[PDB]
């Protein structure tokens, strides 16, 4: 994802 | 976002991701996009960097000096750095004014200058490669 708490399924982080 | 990528720009991605953790980086930075673009190799990104002369150990080589190797591994997913997500956003407005419903790697690289003011950016000018030259020859290699 494009964000920070846990992980995308493939780049990055996401958060809630 | 990422549903719009073609399969080699998503790999660009996953490519910049792997980059930022064998440096022990923290973030994906838009070097780690542009690191990304040549590890894909293939793609017209990969093709018009190489044409510049601008090479993985060049980009590699600048990153170490400028950010450094970190001492210890991050986990296995790395969030983007502020500027990083701006770069893939423009790459969408850069496909939709080029009439694409699609990012490829070329509009991740084109995206990449136009933003034009982080890592990345920084580092194709050291290793002399001017962002209008870049853009150009992008353009060049899809026409």
């Amino acid at each position: 994802g494009l964000r920070r708490l846990f992980a995308d399924q493939a780049v990055g982080r996401r958060n809630i | 976002m990422f549903e719009r990528f073609t399969d080699r720009a998503r790999r660009v991605v996953v490519l910049a991701q792997e980059e930022a953790k064998m440096l022990n980086h923290n973030y994906i930075g838009t070097e780690h996009i542009l690191l990304g673009l040549i590890h894909e190799g293939e793609g017209v990104a990969a093709k018009s960097l190489e044409s510049l002369g601008i090479s993985l150990e060049g980009v590699r080589s600048q990153v170490e000096e400028i950010i450094g190797q970190g001492q210890q591994a991050p986990s296995g997913h790395i969030p983007f750095t502020p500027r990083a997500k701006k770069v893939l956003e423009l790459s969408l407005r850069e496909a939709l004014q080029l009439g694409h419903n699609y990012i490829g790697t070329e509009h991740i690289l084109l995206g990449l200058i136009r933003e034009g003011e982080g890592v990345a950016a920084q580092v194709l000018v050291k290793l002399g490669a001017e962002l209008t030259r870049v853009r150009q020859q992008v353009i060049q290699l899809l026409s």
